[PDB]
DNA sequence: TGAAAGTACTTGAGCTTAGACA
RNA sequence: AAAGACCAGGC
DNA sequence: CTCAAGTACTTACGCCTGGTCATT
């Protein structure tokens, strides 16, 4: 089965849609666990926005998992505990000696005025999750588990991986900008180059995986009923092996 | 509408000619008297084809106007295309 | 289309307080004693003094005296009015005032240009 | 190297593109012609393409000379990898070889390159019959149930399912499209001495009578005046049919579609009764006008002595009695024909009966039989249509059949009326006139600077003119703003549109009023340069004491007004006009057609105006532009500004157009009662569940159509 | 025409005006700090972007197998006789087939266009 | 497969080789249903943990030790699309990476090793799922491939030389798509790489024979570059039907 | 610039006088074929505070058949026409005891203007024409046919011809640009006659709703 | 891993005022 | 076996 | 109260052959 290679960074430019190029990068980690968690980095056409976007086109923005609506790239570069315009910039452009690239990134850092510290910004991340928290240090704690955990597994996924998932969100909106620039080609979809194929391991993994998962979630289900008499346990009953079979 | 003021083509249209042809050869075929002679014809569909040119089907065709009104014209009185 | 209104409204209320208060401010000089300008008191072209007229009739004075010494014209009193003349067509052919200074200066040009080419500055 | 200049209307690219194209396709073209040329006259590949049977020229080139150019999607085989087509290939190589021209032919055998593009070239039309099918199918279903209960009632005046009149008479003549043949009118076209010379019937020469007509018949000819009476008004009726033809027919298209075929008949009338052309006719001519207006009124599309009735027949067989009027006149027959009087008699008893026999037949179903003969030529429709491009094929058609909104390619042709027809140069005035001009198109660079006084200048090539224009009693006393905003006009687009810095400037002051400065420096420079403040001060007051929240520092104040100036400034031209194309036509279609002195039909090559986007309403208000012959391939529009029988014609003229444009034929009548049905009910009613479902029919026919149980609760 | 940052917090600055002196100052909101703006220009827009390839254009290009090299044309800083040559190999580049030259042998990487 | 994008469908260039051009099922299907062609491999899977012990070994440097300065002018390394680090002398890292591919000492064949030089970046796949073909490796302008490969080839039976001691002699490597990107191919040795009017002296792979391209249905086609490609496509298609 | 507005009036008039002449209206040939600069003379070159102010270049006619119903039309100075202008030109209307009159926007009406304009209907009838709507004549380009209006004696006897209702016959919404150019309202059938290259001339009748 | 479009709904906005004569 | 889904294939 | 500018439904060839599988 074909399928988008995972863990890379491509470009693509839709015609009607908002974006007017859209950097994602389809990752997953090590294919231990989770089919893929997906990131898209985009740039906000040409259309006023209201009050900010009088230039030749700027304004990227990031699309989170598990966030309903899109989130500044700047907000999401400060919630990783970078505070400093210049930081931010390092890690997204990687030579000043261009003014190019600066002066389209600079409406970006012109949106990001207002929020200035780390912890606001995952609280401005939190507010915009799946469901927002009642107090605010459940919504900064949903906000640094799904930028830690969920949101680009492939480069990190334990504690001090920030510092790298800010590196590869760097680069990935420094691609956005090379195409913005048109110094790199839009990646073709078609290129058989950017596309996996799942063949009977893969595929029985994926199976196997869920699989298992259900036998395990079974498994729990039977202990817990039989573990409130608190008398015993076995595992030859508590398995069912028509589950997988 | 009456026999006077008719106004409809006098040619009878193809349509015409095939229902009317259907029509003659399903009576002739349930036993009804055949109108022009018949030389060793057990086939109703010649039969009627033979009666239609010599004229002789016993048919008036209803031709409706799309105004609700009718006009009856005879076989006999309309001309065969053939 | 729904932004051309937007743009109008924005634009307008965010230099229409730049003028501040008292915004009256219209003083229209009239011509003080000779003004060698037709129909001097003309309030066709806005915020165009007769002053201003009177410097762009000045500057087609200097060119029609440098054309004068680099093709021997007659004199310097039909140049008076050849200025004059000039400075009215410019003012008719004109409707804004920075379009009217922007016509004075492409004339002086051609004038100069005419003396470069040795050249009377005819009509 | 960068000798190559870009031709206008194309990209260096493009125009790279077409050269090469078209070096490959005249390589390909003459191959082909010189292997064709080589062919013994037993060869089998000829004697099949000869015979017409199987196969076709191009097809024996492949097979012998050259396969020939592979395009993908209409172009060149593009990079699929970066800058290369292949690994085999350096980069960047434009070469035949390297995007896939095929030098070797079948006969030789592909090189793996070649091999490889040949299958890309097959994946195309592969894809191409896949995909289109189900396109065309649904198409061909949402005709058919829009004219499926369209039909002719036995008054032969065509109704749908509740009576409505869609056409008075089928085909706007009554007659079923079987019968009908291809004919010429031959008295439209011939000069005006031709015509004279050919239809008169010159009976003063007595010397063409005797050698034409019996002599028996030249006597009574030339002694009576009421036969020369009678032959004038033949003439002078035939004069007024030419007259009639030329407005009907402009461009001079004689080929037309008419029941019986004229030429034809006559020939068997000579066969039959042995006429021969070497002897004298023994047929008088008053009995050819005679038998002629006999004809003519035997031959009833419309029957009835109403003067209303009298006048539906008249225009009703009009053309053909023209035809007819031309092809049995007098002179015709005593000079070509030689027809004989039982021979003249037998051929007017024919026509009758051959007219009577093409007449459709009450009953007959036509709008079932006009939609299938309109879906099925859709299905050998190409889905693509690859400067001016313009979709064709089945999108096209889609298009139509919906009225979309917004077409993929909405063009706009434009003719000119005056010397800028024939004028190039007035051709490129209005096309500047036309084609939208905003001010980002002819700035080369703008800049923002901060200038705290107008004397510093801190650009340096700007102290001239700005010392000279301040030097005046001006506003610098005040507070000039200190932020410059600064432009760079480029020279070459600066000339393109003939645009100059007064008019800016002019178009400047209009949208922002007198508050805004405008210096430029009067071209005969180096750099069109426009400088432009923001001069407002406070009118010479005091300072500024408490300012409000929302000044807008003129900074950004300047940000915003540049954007505004470099995104709608609408210089010059129209909006929503993308690009205009300019070129003299070669298709007579396009062309103008003029009547001569000489009554001759003539084709003169006027420049016209193609354009990306339409605005048909300001298009048309501009002068210079021709009012009557301007017209744009969408339909929306055109049912907005002209009307809705303006939408009937040029709906029909796009169908026409979608449909021959790859050369198949559909007869008009099928054409007429598409766009019949399509604009009945007085707006523009798609074929579609809007507008099938929006007639005023059964629901039970509603419900068989895309939407069944929404109808079945409404009803 | 370039972007600033502040030597405080490292922030941007954007330009303001100094009503006083009638100076550009470059002033972050961030915090309180003020700098003398130098260029005195801001904002640069060149839409038709007649910009130069060859500042964009790096020399480990050379090192590369899959491009053209020819002999022809010699390199200006140290006459080497081949030099790989390629298009403009960007996007957004107008209409330009020219051709971008960059000399090979180690060490060069000199450039040029013709 | 109801779909319209008559995009997805088309054959690409980035198939040559790597699926057969010609086999293809018709209908709804075509395009989107492609066979293998006859040398095209897929890559198992590797753990990608000895190729990031060999870069730390061979310097470069890691994304928390490294100095946001001094990154542009080196070339980004990435391992399973991850991001690494940097190294400033990409030239030997990649002829490093080759010759220990080659000789199969820490890197297996299966993995591909991508250098893009235009963008400065350094892509290293260890994942599975990568479609890669063999092809012979072209040093100067002479194959690796010599008389005594073929020699001990024709004796292959007896002998316990195979395909694998083949790879194992760095004379044939397996070469992905997006690796296949950065190579330039040779069609054959005999008229590609002899001297002649200079088209490319900078040849690094041939292929083993353009045949290969071709998949298993598409193979028994005689003579199938003679025929219309849509032919051998209904051929292709219709040899699965045929009766034995 | 001030002459361009100036052709923009001259073909606005000649338009104008036209439509009035196609619809039976008493025109002299003369104004129908008015060339540039005669209307430039007659009325004063420039309208930027010129001879013409937009006012004085109304046009009072009257129909051919009784010439005590006439018609007369309409040049607001207003870009955008308001209650006021109507009500006083209104006052004008009734003084002149006069029923039919045009209405010619610059750019458009407030809807206020435009119910005012449909409230009566039979006291006085008047329609809203664009300015950029006047600027050709419709009538005369290539695609559209000849239009005629059908009195009501025609309207019965092709009617009782074909044996039709009303509702039978095709529609024309009364809100098409050539059924404004004639000021047709609903009820009234128009005849239109086209050329075909099958019988070379066809009459089409569309009832207007 | 990548529709596309047409139609039926909402929702927000949002515009000088003054008394006499009239 | 019934209708449901899926798949492959012919024109 | 009342106009243009966002959110929901609704549909995408014609058959024809067969084989397999889970529910019933
Ligand atoms: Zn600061
Ligand atoms: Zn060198």
């Amino acid at each position: 089965q074909e399928k988008m290679a995972t863990n890379t960074v491509y470009v693509f430019a839709k015609k009607d849609s908002k974006y007017a190029y859209t950097g994602e990068c389809r990752s997953c980690l090590e294919n231990s666990s989770r089919p893929t968690s997906t990131i898209w980095v985009s740039m906000l056409a040409r259309g006023g926005q209201g009050a900010k976007k009088s230039a030749i086109g700027q304004r990227i923005v990031a699309t989170l998992p598990y966030i309903k609506q899109e989130v500044p790239i700047i907000i999401v570069f400060r919630a990783l505990g970078f505070v400093s315009d210049r930081d931010i910039l390092e890690h997204i452009i990687y030579d000043f000696e261009d003014p190019e690239m600066m002066e389209m990134v600079k409406p970006s850092l012109d949106e990001a005025f207002v929020i200035q510290e780390q912890n606001v910004a995952l609280n401005f991340i939190g507010s915009r999750g799946a469901k927002p928290g009642v107090t605010k240090e459940k919504r900064i704690k949903y906000a640094k588990e799904v930028l830690q955990k969920e949101m680009l597994p492939h480069v990190g996924v334990s504690d001090f991986c920030e510092t790298k998932k800010a590196y590869f969100l760097g680069y990935m909106v420094h691609r956005l900008l090379l195409a913005a620039l048109g110094r790199r080609e839009l990646d073709d979809r078609d290129h058989y180059g950017n596309k996996r194929l799942d063949l009977a391991g893969p595929l029985l993994a994926f199976l196997f995986r869920g699989m298992f998962k259900n036998l395990l979630k079974e498994v729990r289900i039977y202990a817990q009923k039989f573990i409130d008499r608190g008398k015993d346990f076995n595992l030859e009953l508590a398995i069912k092996t028509r589950i997988i079979s | 509408q009456a026999n006077q003021k008719r106004i409809t083509t006098p040619y009878m249209t193809k349509y015409e000619r095939a229902r009317v042809l259907g029509t003659r050869a399903l009576q002739i075929a349930m036993c009804a008297p055949v109108m022009v002679e018949l030389e060793g014809e057990t086939d109703p569909l010649l039969i009627a084809m033979k009666e239609l040119k010599a004229r002789k089907i016993p048919i008036i065709i209803r031709r409706y106007l799309p105004d609700g009104s009718y006009e009856d014209w005879g076989v006999d009185e309309l001309i065969i295309t053939d | 289309e729904a932004h051309k209104r937007e743009w109008n409204l924005f634009y307008q209320k965010q230099m229409q307080l730049r003028k501040g208060k008292d915004p009256k401010i219209e003083e229209f000089v009239p011509p003080d004693e000779n003004c060698p300008l037709k129909e001097a008191s003309s309030r066709r072209i806005p915020r165009l003094t007769v002053k201003a007229r009177e410097h762009c009739l000045r500057l087609l004075e200097e060119a029609l005296s440098s054309n004068r010494q680099s093709t021997r014209t007659a004199d310097e009193a039909d140049l008076r009015a050849k200025a004059v003349e000039l400075e009215h067509e410019t003012f008719r052919n004109a409707k804004v005032a920075n379009l009217y200074k922007a016509s004075v200066l492409k004339k002086v040009a051609d004038i100069h240009r005419a003396s470069k080419d040795g050249q009377p500055y005819d009509m | 190297n960068n000798e190559l200049e870009p031709t206008p209307g194309n990209t260096l690219r493009q125009t790279f593109e077409n050269q090469v194209n078209r070096i490959l396709n005249d390589a390909r073209d003459k191959t082909g012609s010189s292997a064709q040329k080589s062919l013994s006259e037993y060869n089998n590949f000829k004697s099949m393409v000869v015979s017409g049977a199987k196969g076709s020229k191009i097809n024996i080139s492949q097979v012998i000379a050259v396969v020939g150019q592979q395009n993908v999607e209409g172009k060149r085989i593009p990079f699929g990898f970066k800058h290369r087509t292949l690994p085999h290939f350096i980069k960047d190589d434009y070469g035949p070889e390297s995007r896939g021209f095929v030098e070797n032919s079948y006969l030789a055998g592909l090189t793996p390159t070649e091999f490889f593009f040949h299958a890309m070239g097959g994946r195309e039309g592969l894809i191409d019959t896949a995909v289109k099918t189900a396109e065309t199918g649904y198409i061909q279903r949402r005709l058919i149930k829009s004219m499926e209960s369209v039909m002719v009632k036995y008054d032969a005046t065509v109704r749908n399912s509740i009576n409505q009149v869609v056409q008075l008479r089928y085909g706007e003549d009554g007659l079923a499209g079987e019968s009908v043949e291809f004919q010429n009118l031959a008295t439209l076209k011939p000069s005006n001495k031709a015509f004279e010379k050919k239809f008169r019937f010159d009976y003063t020469n007595e010397r063409a009578l005797r050698r034409t007509l019996q002599e028996d018949l030249v006597k009574d000819v030339l002694s009576n005046a009421h036969i020369q009476n009678e032959l004038e008004r033949e003439f002078e009726r035939m004069r007024e049919d030419r007259e009639v033809l030329r407005v009907i027919f402009p461009t001079g298209d004689s080929k037309v579609v008419l029941p019986c075929n004229l030429l034809r008949m006559i020939w068997n009338a000579q066969k039959i009764f042995h006429i021969n052309p070497r002897l004298p006719s023994d047929l008088h001519p008053i009995k050819v006008v005679e038998g002629v207006k006999e004809l003519s009124k035997k031959l009833v599309i419309v029957n009835g002595d109403d003067p209303l009735s009298r006048q539906a027949q008249e225009n009703a067989t009009l053309l053909f009695n023209i035809h007819l009027r031309s092809t049995l006149c007098s002179r015709r027959m005593a000079e070509e024909f030689r027809l004989s009087g039982e021979a003249f008699d037998w051929l007017l008893g024919e026509i009758e009966s051959k007219f009577n026999q093409a007449i459709a037949h009450p009953g007959e179903m036509v709008g079932a039989l006009a939609a299938q003969s309109l879906g099925e030529p859709a299905t050998q429709m190409t889905l693509n249509t690859f400067a001016k491009n313009v979709t064709l094929g089945v999108p096209r058609l889609k298009e139509l059949i919906n009225i979309s909104k917004k077409p993929k390619t909405p063009s706009l042709t434009v003719f000119l009326l005056g010397q800028s027809a024939r004028d190039a140069e007035r051709a490129k005035d209005i096309l500047c006139r036309l084609e939208h001009t905003t001010l980002r198109k002819v700035t080369a660079n703008t800049a923002i600077y901060y200038d705290p006084n107008p004397q510093s200048t801190v650009v340096a090539e700007d102290q001239e003119w700005v010392n000279v224009y301040y030097e005046m009693p001006d506003f610098d006393v005040a507070r000039i703003s200190p932020w410059l905003l600064r432009v760079e006009l480029d020279r070459k687009h600066m000339t393109d549109r003939k645009l100059t810095m007064e008019q800016i400037a002019e178009k400047i002051n209009a949208g922002f009023g007198d508050d805004l400065n405008c210096i430029f420096n009067d071209d005969n420079a180096e750099k069109l340069v426009l400088r432009i403040r923001i001069m407002n001060s406070d009118e010479n007051k005091m300072q500024e004491e408490e300012e409000v929240v929302d000044k807008m520092d003129d900074d950004v104040f300047l940000r915003c007004i540049e954007s505004n100036m470099l995104t709608d400034m609408t210089l010059q031209g129209i909006e929503q006009i993308s690009k205009v194309y300019m070129h003299l036509p070669q298709t007579d279609n396009k062309k103008k057609i003029i009547i001569t002195e000489d009554g001759e039909f003539k084709a003169l090559q006027e420049w016209i105006l193609e354009t990306d986007g339409v605005s048909l309403m300001r298009v048309l208000s501009e002068k210079d532009v021709d009012p009557v012959r301007t017209t744009s391939n969408d339909i929306v529009e055109i049912f907005t500004v002209l009307g809705i029988e303006a939408v009937r014609k040029a709906l029909e003229r796009e169908l026409y157009h979608v449909i021959s444009f790859d050369g198949s034929y559909v007869n008009y009548r099928h054409l007429a009662l598409l766009c019949d049905t399509m604009t009945c009910r007085g707006h523009l009613m798609a074929i579609t569940r809007h507008g099938v479902n929006r007639q005023d029919t059964g629901p039970l026919m509603k419900c068989s159509f895309e939407e069944t149980v929404d109808v079945l609760m409404e009803a | 025409v370039g972007i600033r940052f502040c030597q405080e917090c490292n922030n941007m600055l954007y330009p303001k005006e100094d009503k006083e002196n009638r100076i550009l100052l470059y002033a972050c909101r961030n915090c309180d700090y003020q700098q003398e703006a130098d260029n005195s220009c801001i904002y640069v827009n060149k839409i038709t972007h007649e910009v130069d390839e060859l500042t964009q254009i790096i020399a480990d290009v050379s090192q590369d197998p899959t491009l053209p090299r020819t002999e022809d044309h010699p390199c200006q800083k140290c006459g080497h006789k081949e030099a790989v040559f390629f298009q403009s190999h960007s996007a957004r580049a107008e209409d330009a087939m020219r051709l971008y030259y960059v000399c090979t042998a180690p060490h060069c990487g000199h450039r040029w266009t013709e | 497969r109801d779909g319209k994008l008559a995009k997805p469908r088309q054959l690409h260039n980035t198939l040559w080789g790597m699926v057969c051009p010609a086999e293809t099922p018709e209908g709804h299907a075509v395009g989107l249903v492609k066979n293998l062609a006859l040398m095209a491999y897929i890559s198992v899977g590797s753990q990608p943990s000895p190729i990031l012990e060999f870069l730390e070994e061979w310097s470069m440097e890691n994304l928390e030790e490294i100095s946001p300065a001094a990154i542009a002018d080196a070339t980004k390394i990435f391992v399973n699309g991850c991001w690494v680090g940097i190294h400033k002398d990409p030239e030997q890292l990649m002829n490093t990476l080759r010759k220990l591919r080659r000789q199969m000492d820490i890197i297996v064949s299966e993995v591909s090793m991508i250098r893009d030089i235009r963008e400065r970046e350094i892509r290293i796949y260890t994942d599975a799922g990568r479609i890669c073909r063999p092809l012979l490796i072209v040093e100067k302008q002479k194959l690796l491939l010599k008389k005594r490969h073929i020699d001990q080839l024709k004796e292959r039976e007896y002998n316990n030389y195979s395909w694998q001691d083949l790879v194992a002699s760095g004379v044939v490597e397996y070469i992905d798509t997006l690796e296949e990107e950065t190579v330039m191919l040779a069609m054959t040795p005999d008229d590609l790489q002899e001297k002649e009017v200079a088209y490319c002296s900078t040849y690094t792979h041939c292929e083993i024979h353009p045949s290969m391209i071709l998949g298993v249905c598409a193979s028994i086609i005689p003579f199938p570059d003679h025929n219309q490609s849509p032919r051998n496509t209904y051929q292709s298609a219709m040899g699965k039907q045929a009766m034995g | 610039d001030d002459e361009e507005e100036t052709y923009r009036l001259w073909k606005i008039r000649k338009t104008i006088m036209q439509l009035c002449h196609d619809r039976g209206y008493l025109v002299t040939q003369d104004e129908l074929d008015q060339t540039l600069e005669e209307f430039k003379a007659q009325f004063g070159d420039k309208p930027s505070e010129g001879r013409p102010r937009r006012t004085d270049l109304t046009v009072l006619v009257a129909h051919n058949d009784d010439p005590t119903d006439q018609m007369f039309v309409f040049f607001p100075e207003e870009p955008k026409v308001g209650i006021k202008t109507i009500k006083v030109y209104c006052q004008r209307m009734q003084e002149e005891n006069i029923t039919r009159a045009l209405i010619v926007v610059q750019q458009g009406m407030t809807p206020s203007a435009k119910q005012s304009l449909v409230d009566m209907a039979p006291k006085y009838i008047l329609e809203q024409f664009l300015q950029q709507e006047l600027l050709i004549n419709i009538t005369e380009h290539e695609l559209v046919p000849e239009h005629v209006v059908m009195t009501k004696e025609e309207v019965t006897e092709l009617l009782a011809r074909y044996k039709l209702r009303e509702n039978q016959l095709p529609r024309i919404q009364a809100g098409d640009p050539v059924a404004r150019y004639f000021g047709i309202k609903r009820g009234q059938v128009v005849k239109i006659i086209r050329p075909s290259e099958t019988a070379g001339r066809y009459i089409t009748y569309r009832l207007v709703q």
